[PDB]
């Protein structure tokens, strides 16, 4: 009996949710934000996790990881690394897999570790804060990611949620668990035998842009076609500005900001900041306190002139949509609606450059920014085995051709297309292959030109053990299982032999009755399941060997800092006990405590007073509870013949 | 095409709720937020409500209009309007009898009244509505406080038409928040109900009376000037005195140095309702000086004993002024978001002796909560979407190591089932209910869960006594299994100790499928021995 959590991890900020007492709430965290920042950051002692790694960001620049969702999968060589990096503030390195990772003065020591690793740090986070605000249990996680993440980073974000111990019942296309928020909600959708509605998406974030056309029905979504920028979001706004007053105060103030980390990280934020107040005034005010050389900064922006600036961004807004009705083969005015959601599409410009874009009014009847969320956890909850969920079907875009290989052995072909470019997913197909016996088979893409730069072509293979001839036979078929699974990912789901045999019928003739006599039986083949075959399978998915590696290393940097907190708990529950004890040897204790008694601790508490201030400022939980008992000794024994003394007498 | 929404118009930010699939959804506007500024600005170009509104405080503070409701309905003479007329850098005239506030609306002067500025608010939320909706927002109903009298609560309704609505009806902020956690239908009796709001600066205690739904408001206590902001300027004292210590500099003259701090203790008075420490660390505060410090808890609860420990006062004389014993509260129930100061909580509880908080709802938007659920029942309303079920098919064991199923896997919860079950050999002192959870048709491939005894039947023949078990499940899933002699009415039970931590969909799936695999040996097994009956505590 445990609770369906599905998080929206984006780039700037992730939204917990969950599904309970028959519906889908939000999660607030610890400062009741509705929305946890995206960010992991190091200490000296402990980490600094989501809402607290955020503080940091100025004090803690350069142990602060953020962009955790895009150096996922990230090759370290990439082609454009550049446009991540250039987003950073923490050194990034490569790894033995020629990946990034993140370099961060922490615990004392350098570490390093992977967008795998410190994504799982994240996720741990919130999987508490959601424990927290349950009071329940929490296993199963469906995560959202960019359509954009290829097969391989749906893996990795994936084994993240392992490493933070949930199980990741499915990793969905955020967009598209959009959708799923606007199917299931919604309250007249078109009739299954009707024609759908067409509804596009358009979810510009903090780093990326994606547009989808969906076609619901009650009870059903597919999605037409999806086009994403994944070098365009709020975050590309920040720079824009930032840049601008980087150039001026070169001008009326001559430095250059770009000189120093502080500085232009100051100015970021404050530029980010003044831009959430133009989507709402016309006019702002721009101010930064010491920014170089004790300079004071002051400026400010109209937004005209802020959507002067953005003329760039202005102009790569169509091309996604464009590219989205051209695949999923429709005209504009076919669009029925076009839902804006994702906190970038707050700004007026960009609201209309979007609307022109599609030639007719935005709608916004989703909340853009628990939607993607809310939508996620419905997700989970289909795969809730204590759930039944209202029946929703809904298929996403396959938009690479991808083949299946095989042992050539009494076979003719030694591969097929298996799942067609534009087809949907989940899918399944069932193949049977004849067998002379044990084979390997692989998965890849058809035409390797499809893929984005650099993309392997290979994808997984598999091989397949246990195969055993029936008895005379020279070959065996086994019946595979190919399936592209909820998630994307291209799988092979089970395989066995099958053999035929011959089960003698008997042969009716009930129409004369002959003396009763002349029972006749045939003898019938029957194909039937023969021997289980065992899959071993090979994907970008982590082994159970450096699965628990990984694994025991967030235990114990989990446990580091959980004791960390359980310390600075008792360093107050003392403090806590002081004040509350003084306060009570005079509004209660006065009459019921000694008068010699009352200058035995009064007094105590002053020692165990001051004591919070060197010895220990910082002490150890050991003492923290330490001074807390011989203070409580004291206690009790008063607080007590008070309180069976007034209590009944 | 035309729905129902709630609004709560408050001092300095209203709420609004709407009342759709089984729950109420509370509307954000264009810019992310749940709560709007309750703020109009006049400015030459036009007008501006809300955020936009005010963002620009502060470059036109004699002209952004705000705390329009502590004087809606009232005469300029007034005994509390006079007090007011003090802070709010806008002119406040008079227009025979009444108050009007003044201002520079395209650069000259123009005046309008309180349900004037207050009409142009909802007019905003009005819009964020109908954004999200859809289509276009007329009926609604609008909150106002218990202490409200005919004429302010009249303006109120005011405000509303003169916005277009049409405000279906007017309604208790205390009664709101009541409404939302839905105490006017819980069973019979007459309810004794506080409601405890602490905004961030305004204080309110309000006692409800329902008989059969209808809202009896006993009586109201409070404070004008009690919340948040004020806890706060006790960290933003303490710290400024922490600084000038520590640095020589005082920082007290410093319009941006000081609120630089005030955003920063604000946000380290949440933390602290969650953790025992918090942390401030402002980048650069005075003369190019860091601050970075940290503060606990206690020392934040200490700073303000004083605040917290007398938010108490207004329970005393409102349980007084009501004629009320504090034994005699049924429900209290925390409402703005002050109400999450563990320390405030610790207070109310121990106050009322260990009694629980109604507080599940975000006190931030319990009352646009309520008044959204009412638009709807005033509208008519204007399957289900999630299931709680179980896992695998429940039962006990049988005659022969069968299972006997009580509850069929994939049942909906909250349930309860009943089978008549009798004795195996005579004479039979007592049965051995052994509760089973699989999808087997024998115990010996099923889970044991758990075992208990009903003894001391009547002795009898074999198969006469009528040993009744129920499986019993309530909302969390806990299963209380009991066995009751219908002869005598001796009654043993068991509440399974769970375990669940667990098995995924996947696991069931296969293990229904191992059970479909062997439905055949399964069934001839059971379809060869005959009879539904306990054994006397013979397990196996
Ligand atoms: N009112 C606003 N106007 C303009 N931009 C905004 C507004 N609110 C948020 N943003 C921007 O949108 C980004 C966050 O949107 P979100 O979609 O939550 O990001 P992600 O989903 O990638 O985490 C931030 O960069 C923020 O600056
Ligand atoms: N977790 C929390 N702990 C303590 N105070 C909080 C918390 N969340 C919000 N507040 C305080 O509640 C105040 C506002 O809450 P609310 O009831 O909405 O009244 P308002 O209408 O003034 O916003 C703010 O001053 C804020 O500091
Ligand atoms: F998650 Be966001 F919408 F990119
Ligand atoms: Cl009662
Ligand atoms: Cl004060
Ligand atoms: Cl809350
Ligand atoms: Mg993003
Ligand atoms: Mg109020």
């Amino acid at each position: 009996m445990s609770t369906p959590f599905g998080l929206d991890l984006g780039n700037n900020n992730s939204v917990l949710a969950v599904a309970r007492n028959r519906g889908i709430d939000i999660v607030v965290n610890e400062v009741s934000n509705r929305s946890t920042p995206s960010v992991v950051g190091f200490g000296p002692k402990n980490r600094y996790l989501g809402e607290t790694g955020k503080n940091k960001q100025t004090s803690n620049i350069k142990n602060t990881v953020a962009n955790l969702k895009r150096i996922i999968g990230l090759d370290y060589h990439h082609p454009d690394f550049e446009q991540e990096s250039k987003h950073f503030t923490s050194k990034l390195v490569e790894l033995d897999d020629k990946k990034t990772g993140a370099e961060v003065r922490f615990a004392g020591e350098k570490h390093v570790f992977s967008a795998t690793q410190l994504a799982a740090m994240f996720i741990d986070k919130v999987k508490d804060t959601v424990k927290q605000d349950t009071k329940a249990n929490i296993t199963d996680v469906c995560i959202a990611v960019p359509p954009w993440y290829t097969e391989e980073q749906r893996y990795n974000i994936a084994d993240a949620a392992r490493i933070a111990g949930l199980n990741p019942v499915r990793i969905v296309n955020d967009v598209t668990a959009a959708g799923v928020s606007y199917g299931i909600f919604k309250t007249d959708l078109p009739e299954g035998e009707e024609k759908p509605r067409i509804v596009a998406f358009v979810d510009i974030g903090h780093s990326s842009y994606t547009c989808s056309i969906m076609a619901f029905k009650k009870g059903q979504l597919k999605v037409l076609g999806t086009a994403c920028d994944k070098h365009f979001g709020g975050r590309d706004f920040d720079l824009a500005i930032t840049e601008h007053f980087a150039d001026e105060f070169k001008t009326k103030y001559k430095i250059d900001i770009r000189e120093n980390p502080k500085a232009y990280n100051r100015i970021l934020t404050a530029a980010e900041k003044l831009k959430k107040v133009l989507s709402a005034n016309t006019n702002a005010p721009f101010s930064v306190e010491s920014v170089m050389n004790d300079v004071d900064v002051s400026s400010q922006l109209s937004r005209e002139e802020l959507e002067e600036l953005v003329k760039p961004l202005l102009e790569r807004v169509t091309e996604p949509v464009t590219k989205a009705l051209a695949q999923a083969k429709l005209s504009a005015e076919e669009v029925d609606f076009v839902e804006i959601i994702g906190g970038t599409t707050r700004i007026p410009t960009l609201k209309q450059s979007i609307s022109e874009a599609f030639g007719k009014p935005l709608s916004t009847t989703l909340n853009q920014d628990e939607a993607i969320a809310k939508g996620a956890a419905f997700i989970c909850a289909i795969h809730s085995p204590t759930l039944r969920v209202r029946p929703f079907k809904f298929e996403d875009i396959h938009p690479y051709s991808v083949s299946y290989s095989w042992d050539k052995q009494v076979e003719d072909e030694d591969h097929m297309e298996v799942f067609p470019a534009g087809s949907s997913f989940p899918s399944t197909k069932l193949i049977t292959l004849n067998r002379t016996g044990d084979f390997s088979m692989a998965a890849s893409y058809t035409d390797i030109t499809q893929l984005p730069p650099n993309t392997p072509e290979q994808i997984a293979n598999w091989e397949i053990t246990g195969v055993q001839l029936p008895e005379g036979q020279d070959s065996v078929p086994v019946k595979l299982k190919l399936r592209c699974d909820p998630s994307g990912l291209h799988t092979i789901e089970e395989a066995y032999t099958i053999e035929d045999i011959e089960v003698e019928e008997p042969i009716p003739l009930p129409e004369d009755a002959p003396e009763d006599a002349e029972q006749e039986f045939k003898k019938v083949t029957k194909t039937v399941k023969k021997d289980d075959l065992t899959i071993v399978a090979h994907t970008f998915g982590l082994d159970a060997k450096k699965l628990n590696e990984l694994i025991e290393k967030e235990n114990e940097m989990l446990a580091q800092d959980k004791l960390v907190a359980e310390t600075e708990d008792r360093k107050n529950t003392l403090e806590e006990y002081i004040y509350t004890l003084r306060g009570k040897l005079e509004e209660e204790y006065a009459p019921f405590a000694s008068d010699a008694e009352k200058t035995k601790l009064q007094g105590m508490l002053n020692k165990a007073e001051e004591w919070l201030y060197d010895e220990g400022f910082d002490s150890i939980k050991a003492k923290y509870i330490a001074k807390y008992e011989e203070l409580a000794s004291l206690g009790n024994i008063i607080r007590g013949r008070y309180l069976a003394k007034e209590e009944e007498k | 095409k035309g729905p129902a929404v709630g609004i709560d118009l408050g001092t300095t930010y209203s709420c609004v709720g709407v009342f759709q699939h089984g729950k109420v959804e509370i509307i954000a506007n264009d810019q992310g937020n749940r709560t709007t500024p309750s703020y109009v600005a006049f400015t030459d170009t036009e007008r501006l409500i809300g955020d936009a509104a005010k963002n620009q405080v502060a470059m036109n503070p004699t002209n952004t209009v705000f705390d329009a409701k502590r004087l809606i309905g009232r005469r300029f003479d007034d005994a509390v309007v006079q007090s007011d007329m003090k802070h709010w850098p806008f002119m406040v005239v008079n227009d025979a009898g009444r108050p009007k506030v003044q201002v520079e609306y395209k650069g000259e002067t123009k005046s309008f009244y309180p349900e004037e500025v207050s009409s142009m608010v909802l007019t905003k939320m009005k819009e964020i509505a109908e954004a999200y909706l859809g289509k276009t927002v007329t009926n609604a109903v609008v909150t106002v406080p218990a202490y409200f009298n005919d004429s302010q609560r009249q303006a109120t309704k005011d405000a509303g038409t003169i916005a277009g609505l049409n405000v279906l009806r007017i309604i208790n902020e205390p009664t709101a928040a009541a409404i939302a956690y839905g105490l006017d239908k819980k069973v019979g009796a007459e309810r004794n109900v506080l409601i405890f709001d602490l905004g961030g600066g305004t204080f309110d205690v309000s006692i409800l009376t329902i008989e059969d739904g209808i809202f009896e408001v006993k009586s109201t206590a409070g404070d004008t000037h009690l919340g948040g902001e004020d806890f706060d300027n006790r960290m933003v004292n303490h710290f400024i005195a922490e600084f000038k210590r520590k640095h020589k500099k005082d920082i007290s003259e410093n319009k941006r140095a000081v609120r630089r701090l005030r955003t920063a203790c604000e946000r380290a008075k949440r933390t602290l309702s969650s953790s025992t420490q918090a942390s401030i660390e402002i980048d650069s505060l005075y003369e190019g000086i860091d601050f970075y410090t940290s503060i606990t808890r206690a020392r934040f609860e200490e700073l303000n004993a004083d605040l917290f420990r007398g938010t108490l006062d207004p329970v005393e004389k409102a349980l007084r002024d009501a004629k009320l014993d504090k034994s005699q509260i049924h429900d209290i129930v925390l409402v703005g978001g002050s109400t999450r100061i563990p320390k405030i909580q610790k207070l109310l509880q121990d106050f009322f002796n260990g009694k629980e908080l109604n507080k599940s709802i975000n006190p931030d938007e319990a009352v646009a909560y309520g008044a959204a659920v009412q638009a709807a029942i005033l509208s008519g309303d204007k399957d289900l979407l999630l299931l709680d079920v179980t896992p695998l098919s429940l039962g006990i064991e049988t005659a022969g190591g069968v299972m006997t199923v009580l509850i069929k896997r994939n049942t909906t919860i909250p349930t309860k089932q009943t089978q008549t079950f009798t004795t195996y050999s005579d004479n039979q002192p007592g049965v051995l209910i052994q509760v089973y959870e699989g999808e087997r048709a024998m115990t010996k491939d099923n889970n044991l869960l758990g075992k208990f005894e009903l003894t001391g039947i009547p002795p009898a023949p074999r198969g006469v006594p009528q040993i009744e078990v129920t499986f019993d499940i309530d909302a969390n899933g806990i299963l209380n299994v009991s066995a009751v002699d219908k002869s005598t009415g001796k009654e043993n039970k068991i509440t399974i100790t769970n375990d669940k931590g667990r098995l995924s969909k996947e696991d069931i799936e296969r293990m229904v499928q191992e059970a479909e695999k062997y439905k055949a040996e399964d069934e001839k097994q059971r379809d060869k021995v005959s009879s539904k009956n306990s054994l006397e505590s013979y397990a196996f």
